[PDB]
């Protein structure tokens, strides 16, 4: 009866939530919860085209409904077979993130920082503000400028991109900035 | 507002060395961790020049043997190696709170091997002596260091009335400190004695130098 | 790179108004704001606001409002600076930067109700002790002018290696100045020297050559 | 009765259709079409509450439901007096935009492009791909690296920074790179 | 900066098999791809292939496919190449390099079945009819040796300017070099001369003096 | 397959002057509208050297007179002001495909005034005819330009068995080219004959310089 909708209420206040926290904050556990809800967003869609085509109050909403309803779940479909192809070839599982096929892989003190790219680039810059890192957007943690990687790589499906360092900036002593740009390419 | 206590209020370093201008603020300038200092230097006759800002990022185009340095109260401007075109005044500025306030500015003495003064004395021109008036001048052309003073006799008797002296700023081509000295007179005073002498006394020799004309052969 | 001409030295009498432009080149004058900064006797550089010349809200030093006032003439890419009921503190020189690495080259402002005075020039030649040596010593003496400044030049800017000018002395309420060039004993009188001096408060540019006595 | 359903799955689709759209490009229209639906939020939020509310089941129900659309209402009115303050300040039809209460100014050839800036940081990147320019994420049209703005500035509620532009670089050409670093900051 | 240290020489019979190690330093060696290459008659550069040595999977030329396979040793952050059934068209120089900036020495491979000797060094002293010149030049013979290379210098590293190395020329299975150092006349026999020549495959440090006849 | 085809094979420019290396492509190698294009440079008996990348981008700490150009599948490179440290060879390579392949390389000359060399011949060691052979080494350094043959002759008639030649690579510090003969024979050759000449023909003199010695005083 009313239960969908307050269920609903209660996904548009923690979508708000997540919005205005996650986009100011980058922490890695909540940048997954923003990631699941993500992903958690498009059943929600199906759940309810198949709702509103089961009650279907004439012919054409519920043909409209299904009909959007199969849209949605071959859109869901095709991502899940792209998703597990960059599985296939990274074998990581970042590759199921809900936001795009493609990662990067960030060298960073022994350990690589794999984190869902929204566009591979020719250029993608680097940004240090009082110590800590943000490639791309995503906070990798604390780092200073002259221990920077000197060489990151971009994967999608049958494709692997190397970037290496250009020019590295020093500014206000422990923030800096950089950039990283294409060198080289990988197929297969 | 903020007072910028910039020190020393002169300093003097030889080519090749370092040079370490200090500037303390009243109250922290830190905003947001962060302090935003700038420095310039402002040579003779021109205007202000960016060296440094925010504190410890050089300008475009700066050599980077400039350096800036500090945090919270105390801020340090490094010059290494001095060179030879260093010589002008150095300027702490906050572009942190309104208003922006400047330092009192130290100017950058450079160091450099005693040289001696070619004094030149010239007599008054006839030109000027021809509207009543006459004025000796002195030229003590590339000495160092700066202090100097000039002893004007005329006929054995020092005068200390009417005698202007215009020092000029450190020179960049080659560090020399140059001096003018001008005794004016009237007709009357100027020709009542024909013998006129520009005694320099300078740190970089004995006895004074002394360059005098009379006015016999003129 | 980025240009920044202003109006010249101007002498106003004390209580009066006057404008200081500074006009942009090499650059989108609405692009950047503009700042104002006078330095007094020479070393006190204080700030006097700045202008965003796109919607044209300033932001002035409280020391400095009611005192100056800043617009824009988005027309001909050139600020400008009323300084309003002017007086003996308000002697100075006006700069205006941008980005505060290009700067204008200075606004110098002499606030005094004294009268302007054309410079008497004179020539220097050397009596007999400066006649001995390898390269004779020539000076100008710019004598009894006023207001600030004077530009002193050898021969119309050819002589620039050993040209010494010295700073003007106020007294009596008129400048004085000097002027000294070295050059070899074989450049004169064999080649023409000539001080040229051009005071741009009284429209003047006296070119006088050294004789020998 | 299943009305709200189908039109609460048509906004999930829009959602959807814009999230992965909007990510990608960032077309001037497809953004503020973005920033219109990012608001709509808000409202669709509180109808579902109290939607909810008024068909309470029991007591709790809607007392939590209407606790919740009044958390929702007072925060709306705060960002809406945060962003009327923004607009008294900046007098810019901008600060009104649901994403935030930080403002860009970019002096680009003659105009000033007006944006929302998430944060406002001590380092700023701009990166030119392929000719068209993107400072904090947004599209500000065609450049190239040598007419780059010398300087921007970044308003806020009470605060105005003022940046300049740092080392600059050229990549393969066409595309390119630089930073803005702030140099002076002015409040009121 | 980054480092990499490769094996030296290694003279292989034919189709025996060898290792190719690169030992990395100044980064961390997880996080670089290690790409090797090959550089034939000393200008034919060939890329072999690339190991990720994170995860450990390669991608290699097809011409090389089955003849080089890419390992990597974590723990000594060493990277290793393997050549498989060798051959006389496999001697090269194999370098490694990271982000195409960085590379190693190169491990110089010769493939051949032929025997190993150590170079018979003579001294090169000129005739009492060689004084033409106003500085005496002296050189060092590496005769009859096997395999490439050999590290010819000049008493013991003193001698490091003014020294020709010519390159060898390999006739009868064995190659052949000469090296000449230009003194100045007033320094030999006045200061002692030695050619102090290195064959690694061997193990011979012969330290030669260049007597006068 | 790609084939990057480099031209000219060998280059010869003077210092201060513009060097320009081509490489074509067999197909384009565009990705995206970017051309991966590294320049490398490799002197003797050293690894290669990356000057560009990405077909345009110098890489940090390269002089700024390295510049890549080309687009399609014609590319280039200038080297501007040619210096005395650049005669090496320069090789163009594709990172876009696998394989990535590299350029033939063109060797570039330094272009110098024209010098004599320094001939010189010694006589073998009796350490080396200990074992029964001897072998005549003629010296001839710091010459220019590479073309030079030497004429080996004992007795007055020529010799053209046994004689090895190895020329170096153009110097560095000098930029000019280096050789060496070698008349490899045994004892009973040796002693059959006296005197040995070694004379270099060069187009930097008229005539051959000769040097020679015979064992009547050695
Ligand atoms: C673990 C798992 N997970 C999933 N899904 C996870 C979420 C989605 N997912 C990963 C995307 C999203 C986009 C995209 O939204 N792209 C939009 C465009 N981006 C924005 C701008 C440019 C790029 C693309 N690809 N995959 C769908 C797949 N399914 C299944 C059955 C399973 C179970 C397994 C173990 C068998
Ligand atoms: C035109 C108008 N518009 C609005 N609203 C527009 C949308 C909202 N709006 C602009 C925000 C959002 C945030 C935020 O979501 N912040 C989250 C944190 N960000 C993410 C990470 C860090 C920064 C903040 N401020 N204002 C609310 C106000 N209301 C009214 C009555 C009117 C009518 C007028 C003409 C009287």
């Amino acid at each position: 009866l009313e239960q969908w909708n307050l269920v609903i209420g209660f996904l548009f206040l923690t979508w708000i939530c997540l919005l205005q926290f996650a986009y100011a904050n980058r922490n890695r556990f909540l940048y997954i919860i923003k990631l699941i809800f993500l992903w958690l967003l498009w059943p929600v869609t199906l759940a309810c085209f198949v709702l509103a085509a089961v009650y279907r109050i004439n012919w054409i909403t519920g043909g409209i409904a299904i009909a959007m309803a199969c849209l949605v779940g071959l859109m869901w479909l095709s991502y899940f077979i792209a998703s597990f192809r960059l599985f296939a070839r990274t074998r990581s599982m970042w590759s199921f993130n809900p936001e795009t096929n493609i990662l990067l892989n960030v060298p960073l003190h022994g350990t690589i920082l794999t984190r869902p790219l929204l566009e591979s680039e020719l250029v993608i810059g680097a940004v240090i503000l009082r110590g800590h890192l943000r490639i791309a957007g995503h906070h990798l943690g604390r780092c200073d400028i002259k221990d920077l990687p000197k060489e990151i790589t971009v994967a999608t499906s049958r494709t692997l991109s190397y970037y290496k360092l250009g020019a590295s900036q020093r500014v206000a002593g422990d923030s800096g900035f950089a950039a990283y740009s294409r060198y080289r390419i990988g197929n297969y | 507002d903020i007072v910028m206590t910039q020190s020393p209020a002169s300093l003097a370093v030889s080519l090749g060395q370092r040079a370490t201008i200090s500037c303390k603020a009243s109250q922290s300038i830190d905003y947001d961790g962060d302090n935003y200092m700038n420095w310039y230097q402002q040579k003779p006759g021109q205007p202000p020049k960016l060296l440094i800002y925010t504190t410890s990022n050089l300008e475009s185009g700066i050599p980077a043997r400039f350096s800036g340095s500090g945090s919270g109260t105390d801020f340090t401007l490094n010059i290494h190696p001095v060179e030879e075109g260093d010589a002008a005044t150095y300027y702490c500025q906050q572009n942190n709170e309104d208003p922006y306030t400047f330092g009192g500015g130290t100017k950058l003495e450079i160091k450099r091997a005693d040289a001696a003064p070619t004094v030149s004395i010239f007599p008054p021109s006839s030109e000027q002596l021809t509207s009543g008036g006459a004025s000796v001048v002195c030229f003590l052309n590339n000495f160092y260091p700066k202090d100097i003073n000039v002893k004007w006799k005329i006929d054995g008797s020092e005068r200390q009335n009417g005698v202007l002296n215009s020092w000029t700023d450190q020179d960049s081509k080659d560090s020399t400190y140059s001096m003018s000295s001008t005794l004016t007179l009237t007709k009357d005073e100027y020709e009542r004695h024909n013998s006129y002498t520009c005694e320099a006394t300078h740190k970089t020799s004995t006895s004074p130098i002394v360059k005098s004309f009379n006015r016999n052969e003129c | 790179e980025v240009q920044l001409q202003q109006s010249g030295p101007e002498l106003v009498k004390p209580g009066a108004s006057m404008k200081i432009s500074c006009k942009t080149s090499g650059y989108s004058f609405t692009g950047y704001t503009m700042n104002w900064v006078k330095q007094s006797h020479g070393k006190n550089l204080e700030w006097i606001g700045l202008i965003n010349p796109y919607n044209g809200d300033t932001s002035y030093n409280q020391k400095f409002k009611g005192k100056a006032t800043l617009t824009v003439d988005k027309s001909s890419s050139t600020a400008y600076m009323e300084l309003l009921s002017l007086t003996s503190e308000d002697s100075a020189v006006y700069y205006c930067e941008v980005i505060n690495t290009y700067w204008g080259q200075g606004t110098l402002v002499t606030v005094s109700a004294a009268k302007t005075t054309p410079p008497s020039v004179y020539p220097l030649a050397p009596g007999s002790a400066a006649q001995t040596n390898s390269m004779v010593t020539l000076g100008c003496l710019v004598k009894g002018y006023f207001p600030e400044p004077v530009t002193v030049t050898w021969n119309s800017g050819s002589l620039s290696s050993g040209v010494h000018t010295f700073p003007a002395v106020l007294q009596s309420d008129l400048y004085t100045l000097s002027s000294s060039v070295t050059v070899p004993s074989s450049t004169w009188p064999s080649e023409t020297v000539t001080c040229n001096v051009a005071h741009p408060a009284s429209s003047t540019k006296v070119d006088k050559k050294i004789v020998p006595r």
